[PDB]
């Protein structure tokens, strides 16, 4: 770092971050998501509509922001819609908390008041348990619950994506009591429409498939990054291609060498060779005759997905597999995935933990936007598995916490009296984020929600009914939340907010 | 080259010293605030702990070196109070400045500090009173000692936990912990938490289907290196650099593996019978799959990944002695732990050893997924274990939260010396230096810093009461009745270390480039 | 290259350089003290009461600065104290004298005034020197104690006394009739790890710590005989290179054993003849030592010829070629005790010796290994007062009273004599008086008013039996107070200072080539 003086980090650094955070979740949160352009070190267009992703990609130069980054990342694992919340609740509380400081309120006196308010907020949340639904045998129930999560993360086809994520997540384990984070793995294959994406189960290798079939039930695999150019460690790993005379004997010789390799795996157990290494011209010929599958050209990502599920372990050497390097899948077969030929394995009773949604788009640009919707939606299913408490649609949750917190200023006083009040406004930052998206007055949005006085129903979503004002029931629309989502978000948000607010000058020479 | 002489030169030293203390003024009590420190190495250390902040990086001055040197002395003995130290030295200097600037000598102020200080050590011996070494009394000190280091919430979680660590001595009373330090750190759901595990816990463990999960009669043999190579205590080389080399390394691991396992199964039979008691083996390196199958089936619990730091502690706890080879060892020299059980939480395995023969090791398990949380909670534990440790050793403890500061100041009563008045300057400056501790709590809290202090002086006038500024509301109170007391060791070593440092600053009137 | 600058221009540059050094050390001397802080170029803190230390670590300048470093080094070698004193005297004299007498115009007269102030000073200071006995310990006790607490040590004062006092007296020179000055090398101190004061022995002889290092090398023989090479050892110890080839394989084997073979031939000679001590000035090894231990003969190794010949007088036996050469005794007795105490696996042989030149290395023990260092410094100051008393039983009852005593003495004489000499002689009178005035600066009040009472006291009562102490800054009967300055330090410090100030006055060219 660099040196600082006059307790600058508290007044100055805290508000710089607030803004940096702002408007990358103050318009890509709620019922319509919005694209932001991120260019990475290998430059390409990348559209983000998700809070956790855009921060991983950014290099945080502010030390004030970095705390807040970590808490968003916990929330990415845990909810995938409490991740959008960390930023907006946290930034807003510091802006308001700065105002209090000027009056003379001490930094910790306010921190007391935010903490009794948070415990209190959590007491209100069982009054914001409005209806309970949970069928994990029904695609129909699941899709409505995910629907507000994926909405925030996409501007596209909301309804169609909701059926694909629901179909994957239910179908894999409809009797599980807990679900996994890498239970669904993405496969990102080029071509076709967005609404031409589909659902398979088990591992898909998105890279080239060759050999020739020979089984559809015996799906034993052995995983290598070791090439078959002429690399074998049971004998010598040297090639002879630097001499013209030898190179010719070697081309002819590669045929027989390849037969030794293929058998060497298979006999001890394989039917499909997983090969991150490369398969020569002559090599490709011997496997076609012999009739063992090849899944050629596998990058590190492709091989790791495979290893983690089956417990097959890769080496850069080729020797017959021991049992720890052997995996098994319930099935394999060769059929097109989205209308492109690949290998599809099945897992849904072997160990599950890998389903595949094929993300399609004639360009990689269309795919990233749907990558965010599914990946966040994995972890939203993991909340609905654990509990059934159903929390109304976005932004309709937020009003009631604000109304009962205002009561909390009046009944408690102290020097915490002020802090509690700004805790109240700070939950209103979330529908003010929707007012800022809609581009109409903040104040008018807030006015309608208090006037009808409905608490757990009414909010201004993103519509053309949000342009000339109206209010709508987000309790009944297929836009629902869950209890734990909000319980986690708030807890880690208040964790993050308070602790940046403590900071004082960096002392260095 | 350049040389600054006389009172001009002394200014250059004291002004710097005062400015460091001003920055750190923000810290102290829980109504203080964490300070963000970034050295030149990245990473956000969020520490309010003064000792950590002085060492990792701090403002360059000559006096930067002095505030750290005394921080170093304080921490090592007592292991609390390094925030506290900073602020009194500062306020002493302020007072000393007013007189020299009038047209007085640095040296006469200095001598009067020595007279002043000596009366104050003697003041401690009266004001102190014996309090229990029973668990709940130590809660009330632990609650206070944790609060001067770090924030309120962080202080509250650790109170009960830290007390149970230091209580599990053998009636071995020292100021510091030496072997009850074990740091285990975990990225977990709970954002901040500390768990009490009594006895020494092992870094990771191996588990097999046939292995004994619950073991009630564990004869530990502690081994080091390894089942990969016979006759070793440090690792052997490797062969894989060529294609041909790979095959060889794996093939002769069969011989190495084959020699080792034999030793262990024959020793198990002497000690346990067949399977009638349980046997624990400590691998500090890789465990080969072939050996995991045989040991596990047999009734032998293999453990994978232990430290050299576990190895030292394990020996004291079980009564066994270390071996660095997997070989036979006499039943006598094996340790006994009467319970071993493995709790698998998150992605790590914590295997406990409980029923410790000799408890001088305990383990605190730090939760915190985030880097920012882990650094807060973990660094509070260390200064916390040693704080409470001072209290159990100490037979007498002193009332706390500025209780003693205001008493000493009034008693030391102006116009008591008459010798030359050289003593008068010092005894007068030292009165106001002590009263920094009220002042900084009052600054942190509502109302004006001196406004709360004059009410403390007034209540102090009423005898039968030691009155200071609360840590949790910044108001006047009888400290004693609330329970907020601080160990003797902090308060004794404070006086010696503050006087010497600030004495030397005034002695410096030549600073050479 | 050549640089030309002439006269009074060069002579100011000298003042400028000297005085800046002199000022803080003028405060550091006395029984009150200051600190000269170095700000290092690498950073960090080093601070001393000694100006030369700080000059050495950085800042050397052409005129005065190099002169002050060089005279002060000679001073350490001599008495061992007063290293501090020289530099102040040299700078105050050059400061005060030069300017008034140059504007008037007379450089060479000033050089002759320095002589007349040297002549006066010796006579008057010797009259006030009071005889005490060196057969009465309680008298020597008072003087030696002051030297210790001039460094401000009172903890380790008592221990220094008991060792030093007896020990230096036994040191002679190799004239043998003296006694007197026992300048370092004929007195020394060497330290042994850790220890405590109950492990301290008084040692009036010399100790060899590379004598009996094993429990199979000489136990206790009251008087040993040390056998010099010759005909019971050999002078040889090396490898032969009669014919050598790198091509030859057997050459590598031959060359390395030839070292070892030679050592066995030396060590076999001692075995066959039976010494009880052998001395080698070449320096044997551990491994060479081993062969001597089966015969039960101690080796003294890593020594030097001047040490073994003095040590032979001390031990109680003269230098003999072999144990079969026995002729007329140069010393037939010399050691009163042989004592051996073990710390680690290294044995340390103490040998008490009376009235022989020796080397007189006395034992010491600190509280720790660090403290051995501080203890060794206090003895360097203590053994100095023993050589002072042993030389001249007459010594000053000074205490800064002494500088003052001479200063007033000269003022009286300048007035009486009249003549062209009186103005340069009056200038130097005053230079000497600046110094005791600074001691009163630490104490308080108007320094010059207090100094006036000293002036009146010198003619009326006494010069310095009733003098001034710098800790009171008032007149105190210096004899009753038991603060006495060592005459030997004051005599030499004042001789060199005039000369270094006199050298700079003579210089009126500084070239840089």
């Amino acid at each position: 770092a660099k040196h600082f003086s006059g307790l600058e980090e508290a007044v100055y650094r805290n508000i710089q971050a607030c803004k940096e955070l702002a408007q990358t979740t103050r318009t890509a949160y709620g019922p319509n998501g919005m694209n932001k352009m991120v260019i990475n070190h290998l430059e390409k267009l990348f559209v983000t509509n998700d809070a956790a992703t855009i921060l991983r990609e950014l290099e945080v130069q502010h030390p004030a922001a970095k705390m807040i980054v970590m808490a968003s990342h916990m929330q990415e694992q845990e909810v995938g819609d409490g991740t959008n919340f960390v930023l907006v609740f946290a930034g807003a509380l510091l802006e308001l908390a700065e105002e209090l400081l000027r009056i003379g309120l001490s930094v910790s006196e306010v921190i007391e008041g935010y903490e009794i308010a948070c415990r209190k907020a959590h007491e209100i949340l069982p009054n914001l348990v409005c209806c309970s639904a949970k069928n994990l045998r029904d695609i129909d129930e699941v899709s409505s619950l995910l629907r507000t999560s994926i909405m925030s993360k996409q501007y596209g086809n909301e309804v169609f994506l909701a059926k694909l994520i629901a179909q994957a997540c239910v179908s894999i384990f409809p009797d599980s009591g807990h679900f996994n984070v890498d239970n669904i793995r993405v496969c990102k294959i080029l071509g076709s429409g967005i609404s031409s994406s589909s659902v398979l189960h088990g591992m898909v290798f998105k890279k080239e498939t060759e050999g020739d079939v020979t089984s559809v039930k015996d799906a034993k695999i052995a995983v290598y990054s070791c090439p078959f150019d002429g690399m074998i460690t049971e004998t010598k790993g040297t090639v002879l291609i630097k001499t013209a005379e030898e190179l010719m004997n070697f081309s002819k010789g590669e045929e027989n060498l390849m037969d030794a390799q293929v058998k060497a795996i298979a006999d001890t157990g394989a039917n499909v060779v997983v090969t991150g290494g490369k398969v020569a011209d002559m090599a490709l010929h011997y496997a076609n005759k012999y009739n063992i599958m090849l899944v050629r050209l596998n990058s590190k990502w492709d091989l790791r997905r495979l290893c983690k599920t089956v417990g097959a372990t890769a080496l850069p050497r080729l020797t017959p597999p021991v049992l720890e390097e052997m995996g098994h899948c319930d099935s394999v077969y060769l059929s097109e995935v989205g209308d492109t030929q690949v290998v599809v394995f099945k897992h849904e009773k072997e160990d599950g933990a890998i389903s595949t949604i094929v993300l399609r788009g004639s360009t990689d640009n269309l795919m990233d936007d749907i990558e965010r919707a599914v990946d966040d939606g994995v972890n939203t299913f993991k909340v609905l598995t654990r509990d059934k408490r159903l929390v109304p649609g976005g932004g309709a949750t937020e009003i009631e916490l604000a109304k009962q917190i205002t009561s909390y200023g009046e009944t408690c006083p102290g020097l915490e009296q002020y802090a509690i009040k700004k805790f109240a406004e700070a939950f209103e930052a979330i529908p003010r984020a929707l007012a800022e998206n809609s581009g109409v007055k903040a104040n008018e949005v807030i006015s309608k929600l208090y006037a009808v006085h409905q608490e757990g129903n009414k909010n201004v979503g993103l519509d053309i009914e949000a342009e000339v004002p109206a209010v709508k029931d987000m309790l009944e629309a297929g836009i629902l939340d869950t209890y734990l989502g909000k319980y986690w978000a708030i807890k880690l948000a208040t964790n993050a907010a308070v602790t940046v607010l403590r900071v004082d000058q960096i002392i260095m020479a | 080259a350049e040389v600054a002489r006389a009172q001009a030169a002394l200014a250059v030293n004291i002004s710097a010293a005062r400015g460091l203390q001003d920055v750190l003024r923000t810290n102290l009590g829980p109504k203080g605030t964490m300070k963000m420190l970034v050295s030149g190495a990245g990473d956000i250390k969020l520490t309010k702990d003064g000792n950590v902040l002085l060492h990792e990086m701090q403002i360059q001055h000559p006096t930067a070196s002095l505030i750290a040197k005394v921080a170093t002395a304080q921490d090592d003995i007592t292991g609390d109070g390094t925030t506290s130290n900073v602020l009194i030295i500062g306020e002493l200097l302020k007072q000393a400045d007013l007189y020299i600037s009038e047209g007085l000598h640095p040296r006469i102020i200095t001598e009067g500090f020595e007279a002043a200080k000596e009366k104050a050590l003697q003041f401690l011996e009266e004001v102190k009173v014996s309090r229990e070494m029973d668990r709940e009394t130590l809660i009330d000190v632990a609650r206070t000692s944790l609060r001067t280091k770090v924030h309120a919430e962080l202080a509250d979680v650790l109170t009960e936990a830290v007390v149970d660590s230091i209580l599990a001595i053998k009636k071995q009373d020292e100021p510091i912990d030496l072997f009850m330090i074990e740091i285990m750190e975990m990225k977990h759901k709970s954002e901040t938490d500390t768990s009490l595990i009594r006895g020494l816990v092992l870094d990771h463990g191996a588990r097999h289907p046939d292995m004994k999960k619950r073991v009630e009669d564990a004869y530990i043999l502690t081994c080091n290196v390894s089942l990969e190579y016979e006759k070793t205590e440090v690792n052997s080389g490797f062969f894989y650099k060529s294609a041909e080399e790979r095959e060889k390394l794996v093939k002769a691991e069969r011989k190495f593996i084959e020699d080792r396992v034999k030793k262990i199964i024959e020793l198990k039979r002497k000690v346990c019978g067949d399977s009638d008691k349980g046997f624990v083996v400590i691998n500090q390196k890789g465990i080969d799959p072939f050996s995991l199958d045989a040991l596990s089936k047999e009734g032998i619990v293999a453990l994978r990944r232990a430290k050299r730091r576990n190895m030292e502690r394990l020996t004291l706890a079980c009564g066994g002695v270390a071996l660095n080879s997997f070989d036979d060892l006499s039943p006598d020299c094996l340790g006994h732990a009467g319970l071993v059980y493995e709790y698998t939480l998150g992605e790590e395995k914590f295997t406990f050893i409980e029923k410790c023969n000799n408890p001088r090791s305990v383990t605190l398990l730090i939760k915190g997924p985030n880097k920012h949380t882990l650094t807060q909670i973990k660094d509070a534990v260390r200064d916390g274990l040693r704080a409470v440790k001072n209290a159990i050793d100490d037979g007498c403890v002193v009332p706390g939260a500025g209780a003693v500061e205001v008493a000493m100041a009034e008693a030391l009563i102006k116009h008591k010396p008459s010798v030359k008045g050289r003593a008068q300057l010092g005894v007068q400056a030292f009165a106001d230096a002590l009263l920094i501790i009220p002042k900084v709590l009052a600054q942190n809290s509502g109302f004006d810093l001196q406004e709360t202090l004059v009410k403390i002086q007034a209540e102090h006038s009423e005898s039968g009461q030691l009155v200071g500024v609360d840590l949790n509301t910044g108001e006047p109170m009888v400290a004693a009745e609330v329970g907020v007391w601080d160990n003797y060791c902090v308060k004794k070593q404070l006086l010696h270390s503050c006087t010497v440092i600030a004495t030397n600053i005034l002695l410096v009137d030549e600073i050479m480039r | 290259n050549t640089k030309r600058e002439s006269g009074r221009k060069v002579q100011s540059g000298n003042i400028n350089a000297a005085k800046t050094i002199a000022d803080i050390i003028r405060t550091c001397l006395g029984p009150k003290s200051m600190m000269k802080m170095l700000l290092d170029p690498m950073g960090g803190i080093v601070m001393t009461n000694d100006g030369n230390a700080i000059l050495r670590e950085i800042q050397v300048q052409h005129p005065a600065a190099k002169s002050m470093i060089e005279i002060s080094r000679t001073q350490d070698e001599e008495v061992g104290d007063g290293t501090t004193s020289v530099i102040i005297l040299a700078g105050e004299m050059l400061s005060v004298a030069e300017h008034f007498l140059e504007q008037q115009m007379h450089p060479t007269v000033v050089i002759s005034a320095y002589r007349k102030a040297l002549d006066d000073m010796i006579s008057t200071l010797k009259k006030i020197s009071i005889p005490v006995d060196i057969s009465d310990s309680d008298m020597m006790l008072n003087i030696i104690n002051s030297s210790i607490t001039t460094k401000a040590i009172s903890r380790w004062s008592s221990l220094a006394c008991n060792i030093a006092l007896d020990a230096v007296k036994m040191v002679q020179f190799e004239e043998n009739g003296r006694k007197e000055i026992d300048i370092k090398k004929y007195a020394r101190v060497e330290k042994i790890p850790g220890g405590i004061i109950e492990d301290s022995c008084v040692l009036r002889g010399v100790m060899i710590n590379k004598d009996v290092t094993h429990p199979r090398m000489r136990r206790y023989i009251k008087n040993p005989r040390i056998v010099l090479l010759d005909s019971s050892l050999e002078y040889k110890k090396g490898e032969s290179q009669t014919d050598i080839e790198i091509t030859r394989e057997e050459d590598f084997t031959r060359i390395l054993q030839m070292e070892e073979e030679y050592i066995q031939q030396l060590c076999e000679d001692i075995i066959q003849l039976k010494p009880d001590v052998v001395i080698t000035e070449k320096g044997i090894s551990d491994l060479a030592q081993h062969y001597l231990m089966r015969a039960n003969i101690t080796a003294i190794r890593r020594v030097r010829k001047t040490d073994n010949n003095r040590i032979a007088r001390a031990c109680g036996a003269r230098i003999v070629s072999r144990p079969e050469e026995l002729r007329e005794d140069d010393v037939g007795t010399g050691a009163g005790l042989l004592e051996i105490k073990k710390i680690g696996d290294e044995y340390f042989t103490f040998i008490t010796d009376c009235k022989d030149p020796k080397a007189c290395t006395i034992l010491l023990r600190g509280a720790s290994k660090e403290i051995l260092s501080e203890v060794e410094r206090n003895l360097q100051d203590a053994m100095q007062v023993c050589r002072n008393v042993l030389l001249d039983p007459q010594l000053v009852p000074g205490g800064g009273a002494s500088e003052m005593a001479v200063a007033h003495a000269l003022t009286e004489k300048s007035k009486a004599m009249t003549g062209v000499e009186q103005w340069p002689y009056r200038a130097v009178a005053q230079a000497l008086e600046v110094i005791p005035r600074t001691l009163i600066q630490n104490c308080g009040a108007s320094t010059i008013r207090l100094l006036t009472s000293l002036r009146a006291k010198h003619t009326q009562e006494n010069c310095e039996t009733w003098g001034v102490n710098g800790e009171t800054g008032t007149l105190v009967d210096m004899k009753e107070l038991g603060i006495w300055e060592p005459l030997a330090v004051k005599l030499q410090t004042y001789k060199t200072a005039v000369e270094t100030a006199v050298l700079l006055l003579r210089i009126d060219d500084i070239v840089s080539g």
